[PDB]
RNA sequence: AUAAUAAUAAUAUGGUAAUAGAACAUUUAAUGAUAAUAUAUAUUAGUUAUUAAUUAAUAUAUGUAUUAAUUAAAUAGAGAA
RNA sequence: AGUAUGAAAAUGAUUAUUUUAUAAGCAAUCAUGAAUAUAUUAUAUUAUAUUAAUGAUGUACCUUUUGUAUAAUGGGUCAGC
């Protein structure tokens, strides 16, 4: 694998994976996963494994994963918190039961600090 | 009856209770011993005036 | 000729050095008032120390108010959470203030399906154009 | 017995705590150890040090003090010891800053035109965006009056731990500011707080390790986004362009149609290409033809200036602005 | 061509002309494991980008001159000259002594009505602008001018000076990048 | 008499209600709020010598009660330091004055309904068209100034999510 | 051998008539600190898996909660007569 | 039908912001541009709030019925009971 353009190339993209739910990023992005994350406490850092592809602007490294030698994907985990509260109402149509179905979804806020061809 | 040294960990403190009456109380008494303190000194200021 | 545009940058707190969000927290308790009786037990028992001990960049205030027991933490980007745990046992209390710790200080808020990352970044590709696409249409 | 008399004694020993700064003091204040702790500040960087760097210069009390009426108070604040300021900190602060980023910018965009640089610099350690920082990090004002704090009772620690300046007691009440100097603004002197913090990080570490301060400042002030194209404002870059073909070894830049679309539109699309020989310099979209030639230019320029080399190259030293 | 990596379309597993938006599909479309050459469907106009800079603005010592990405599809035999000048097409010429210059410049200052850019031009085989550079005119003529100038921006509407205005908005935004 | 400079903060309510102004209000009209409206329509945005003028050659009742009013916030205007060739109406309007007395009309096959006997007030305010008029003209100005143009082939946001992959 | 909280694996969680379990708002009685830096009510914006309460600002009242909490009870919750 | 107080609602007029004169149906929800307002950490490529561009989904509520968008019952609206 001659990945000698994607290592030169300033600007440079990857499609990591957490849980099969991809996610395309840059240095500097803030991902939001949607649920609570157990492993990680506010502060660590996550090395990504799962990466389907890192790509430049012209080319891209692909792998189911890719060699996890080849590449750095360093996230920070800054902030576990959640969607807003809402709650829709359930009901039928001659019925004066109004199930209220509360909702307030967790989030995790990462922020992926590094990302670069090894 | 929490305090300061109580948790033995620097990060944590406790507020003084003091009762905000007590405060308002100080604050009269030292406000109105300024006070006193500055129209007895005027009225010394006087006396000289009219003294010389 | 060329002329700058006056601009001021982003800062991204994770990428360089990662800032801890929750910066203090505030634990109100009342004496009386039988509602502040899982607070009043939290902080007689040996948790709050410990939290102390493993959280050295937060401060932790205690307070005396007549009013319901209250956990107020306060955030790097300047928002406050204020949660009352009114009748909380020690343990719920304690769950509350992991809570306040872990939350990123930012406003509660609505997202989209796959609303996912955020970036500053402009894109790596382009943005497409149909002139200089690969299959020029018909 | 007098509260007056018990008042004026805990000034006075609050005002020989500032002076001295001592250690122990120091060590006790919550808001400075969790301060150094959010930080990662070294371990040889003392606590005193740090509330030293909090304490803004205030030797003598304002003429403004004189009249609340014309809308000020300065009422907070305790006079400082001479010699145990930020001042000296501040200014050597300020100095790695105007050093460190500019090198990195240059190391960035070594073509980059100095106006823009200059913008750049501006950008990554102006005031606003250092008491910003200031106030990311937790270094709060001390709003509260001496009175006050006596009235609470509450140990000298916590004043040592937060930001310490001439602050003027009612600023904007009732919508009225007095526009007062530098030397009582909030911003300011944040800025030089956190300047300080980098200083005296600086004296701390730089025997042991010189470049520590460096990757601080990296880690904080040079990890913040700046997109240096937004930068840019060109007039009549077609002619800057030509002239700096003709500084170099190109031939002279000519543009042309590349793909075309609309024409006769209220929108249409024009592609045009700056080449200077068959290679492209420039390439430029446009809803007029004039409009896409001024673009391609603008891009040629943009890719001149902007050019980033990579950490590997040998140094690229630019050969100046294009002076047209 | 440095590199011989198989090249892709930004590939969908539906009917790209019927669903392009659908990202559904460009996340089933899975392909093999190795490196690719994906041309980028995008003009390179505000691209800072490394693969996207021309090779004569790269340094001499730029690895990346050598890699073949800065790609020349367009070709300048192909394509038509736009908004070129008289100068571009056939060359500049530097034939005009002092003499002439100063000669130019006394007829400017005498009578710019009559002896205007655009004839001493004609006269000379050289370019209104080159006149423009050598030679003021009298001052007067310029104030004339402007007045003129201020007069017509009078006598339009609200509507038009508006148009005016967002085409100027529009012109500085073109410098931007 | 003094080298101290100051800077002002003021929300635009404040801004409103400083700008010299003068607060007409009628007595106790006997009319309906519709039959008002229908006149108080016509005198809007006028000077208020105009609206006054208005009033004089309307055919309708309320008309001189609404002349009266204007002259007397004119009056009002000009006791205060105003011209009365500076004052425009800003606003007028019309409300209930309460206490309408209700009335059986009794109609024929022993059915019945109820007559109310509307009373109203007219209030208005009067502005200056020296300031407020000058200072929504500079807002008008500012706003048209901020407005961004139209552009031809111009940014517009790629609306919807990305989907976490490229489409191009 | 319990209680609270948190893990893991499993199963379950649509619901009219109906049955069962658990809460909250409101008002009164018993007990009851505190205080205009306070309390109550209202508006707006935050917070807590949110009919509820709490934080801040703003407004009006009051030298002040039959207040928190536990019990006892009810003229105890209204888009349907 | 006490006395004070009363930004409780229905209801009327007026002003401001915003949308609206080629578009068709419970008038909402979700997507999503734009405009405006507020914001003593908008550092911004910022955040919240308001607003019928445009797109999608969407047959009031109760009662009574095997079964109701029903053109079956009942309600003009809000306040108190
Ligand atoms: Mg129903
Ligand atoms: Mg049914
Ligand atoms: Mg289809
Ligand atoms: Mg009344
Ligand atoms: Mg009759
Ligand atoms: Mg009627
Ligand atoms: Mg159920
Ligand atoms: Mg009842
Ligand atoms: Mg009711
Ligand atoms: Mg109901
Ligand atoms: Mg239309
Ligand atoms: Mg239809
Ligand atoms: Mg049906
Ligand atoms: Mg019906
Ligand atoms: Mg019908
Ligand atoms: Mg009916």
């Amino acid at each position: 694998t001659d990945t000698t353009p994607l290592k030169l190339s300033n600007e440079l993209y990857a499609i990591f994976k957490i849980h099969n739910r991809p996610y395309l990023v840059t240095e500097g992005d803030r991902v939001i996963l949607p649920f609570k994350l157990k492993q990680a406490e506010v502060g660590d850092i996550l090395n990504m494994t799962d990466v389907t592809t890192l790509g430049s602007r012209n080319y891209k490294l692909v792998g189911h994963p890719i060699n996890t030698s080849l590449y750095t994907l360093k996230a920070t985990v800054v902030g576990k918190t959640k969607r807003a509260f809402q709650t829709r109402e359930v009901t039928k149509r001659r019925n004066r039961r109004v199930r209220h179905a509360k909702s307030k979804g967790d989030l995790t806020i990462l922020r992926i600090s590094e990302l670069s061809m090894n | 009856h929490p305090f300061s040294d109580n948790y033995a960990s620097p990060n944590i403190y406790v507020v003084n209770d003091v009762t905000s009456k007590e405060q308002k109380s100080k604050y009269d008494t030292i406000m109105k011993e300024i006070q006193k303190l500055e129209d007895d000194a005027t009225r010394k200021a006087l006396e000289t005036a009219r003294s010389a | 000729v060329v002329k700058a545009i006056a601009r001021n940058s982003i800062g991204r707190n994770g990428v360089g050095a990662f800032v801890f969000p929750c910066r203090k927290i505030t634990l109100q308790f009342c004496n009386w008032g039988g509602s502040s009786e899982g607070m009043r037990k939290f902080l007689t028992s040996k948790r709050l120390d410990k939290w102390g001990q493993e959280f050295p960049w937060i401060q932790f205030e205690v307070m005396r108010k007549s009013g319901h027991p209250l956990l107020r933490a306060e955030y790097t980007n300047g928002r406050e959470k204020v949660i009352c745990v009114r009748n909380l046992n020690i343990d719920n209390v304690e769950n509350k203030l992991k809570l306040l710790k872990d939350s990123d200080g930012d406003i509660l808020r609505r997202r989209t399906k796959n609303d996912n990352v955020e970036s500053l970044n402009s894109s790596v590709r382009g943005i497409w154009s149909p002139l200089h696409a690969a299959k020029r249409h018909r | 017995e007098s509260e007056l008399a018990k008042y004026k004694e805990y000034y006075q020993g609050l005002k020989s705590t500032v002076n001295e700064i001592p250690e122990s003091v120091a060590s006790k204040s919550p808001s400075l150890r969790t301060l150094h702790k959010r930080l990662q500040l070294p371990n040889e960087l003392t606590y005193s040090t740090l509330s030293r760097c909090l304490t803004c210069p205030s030797a003598k009390l304002p003429d403004k003090i004189n009249n609340p009426t014309k809308g000020a108070a300065f009422v907070n604040t305790v006079p400082t010891n001479k010699y145990l300021d930020n001042h000296g900190l501040n200014i050597m602060g300020k100095n790695l800053l105007s050093y460190h980023v500019t090198k990195s910018i240059i190391q960035k965009y070594p073509r980059l035109p100095t106006v823009v640089l200059n913008a750049a610099v501006n950008a990554y350690i102006s005031e606003a965006v250092l008491a910003h920082i200031a106030k990311y990090w937790g270094i709060e004002v001390e709003t509260t009056s001496v009175l006050s704090r006596y009235l609470k009772m509450e140990p000298f620690e916590f004043t040592l731990g937060r930001l310490k300046f001439f602050n003027n007691s009612l600023n904007s009440k009732d919508g009225i500011e007095l526009i007062t100097g530098k030397n009582f603004s909030e911003t300011s002197a944040l800025a030089m707080s956190v300047r300080s913090i980098i200083a005296a990080i600086w004296a701390v570490t730089e025997q042991k390790d010189s470049q520590a301060v460096y990757r601080f400042i990296d880690d904080h002030i040079m990890s913040r986004k700046l997109d240096i194209t937004k930068m840019f404002q060109f007039e009549q870059p077609t002619r800057e362009l030509a002239m700096l073909c003709r500084r170099e070894g190109l031939e002279k830049p000519v543009s042309k149609l590349v793909a075309e679309s609309g024409r006769l539109s209220k929108s249409p699309v024009f592609i045009v290409h700056v080449f200077s020989g068959e290679e492209t310099l420039g390439e430029g979209y446009g809803s007029s033809l004039k409009e896409a030639k001024a673009r391609a230019a603008t891009d040629a320029l943009m890719k001149w200036y902007c050019y980033e080399p990579l950490a590997q190259q040998e140094p690229v030293i630019d050969p100046g602005t294009v002076v047209v | 061509k440095q590199f011989g990596f198989p090249k892709t379309q930004v590939t969908t597993i539906y009917n790209k002309t019927k669903s392009a938006s659908n990202y559904k599909g460009y996340l089933k479309h899975r392909d093999a494991p190795g490196m690719y050459y994906q041309p980028s469907e995008s003009i390179a106009t505000g691209s800072v980008n490394s693969e996207t800079i021309p090779r004569s603005f790269m340094a001499a010592s730029d690895p990346r001159r050598g890699l073949d990405m800065p790609v020349q599809s367009t070709k300048a035999k192909q394509c038509p000259n736009v908004l070129v000048g008289k100068s571009t097409v056939n060359g500049k010429t530097y034939h005009l002594g002092p003499q002439e210059i100063d000669e130019i410049r006394k007829l400017r200052l005498d009578n710019p009505q009559k002896y205007t850019r655009k004839f001493l031009a004609a006269k000379y085989g050289i370019s209104p602008l080159f006149v423009s550079m050598v030679s003021k005119p009298s001052e007067q003529h310029v104030q004339i001018m402007e007045s003129r100038l201020q007069e017509i921006q009078s006598r339009w509407k609200e509507k038009r000076r508006i148009a005016r205005e967002d085409r100027k908005r529009r012109k500085l935004l073109w410098y931007q990048a | 008499n003094s080298s101290e400079r100051y800077k002002l903060k003021l929300t635009k309510r404040e801004i409103e209600v400083l700008e010299p102004s003068v607060y007409a209000q009628s007595y106790r009209i006997k009319s309906s709020m519709k039959k008002a409206t229908l006149l108080l329509r016509l005198l809007g945005g006028l000077d208020v010598m105009k609206a006054i003028s208005q009033c004089h050659f309307s055919n309708k009742k309320i008309a001189r009660e609404v002349a009266e009013l204007l002259q007397k916030g004119v009056k009002d205007g000009q006791k205060l330091g105003l011209k009365p060739e500076d004052l425009y109406i800003s606003q007028i309007w019309t409300g209930s004055d309460g206490f309408w007395r209700k009335r059986v009309e009794f109609k024929a096959r022993t059915r019945i309904g109820i007559i109310s006997h509307p009373y109203i007030h007219v209030r208005c305010i009067l502005r200056t068209k020296s300031v407020t008029k000058r200072r929504l003209a500079y807002e008008a100005h500012l706003k048209e100034q901020k407005r961004a143009p139209w552009v031809q082939l111009g940014d517009k946001p790629i609306r919807g999510v990305t989907g976490g992959v490229y489409k191009w």
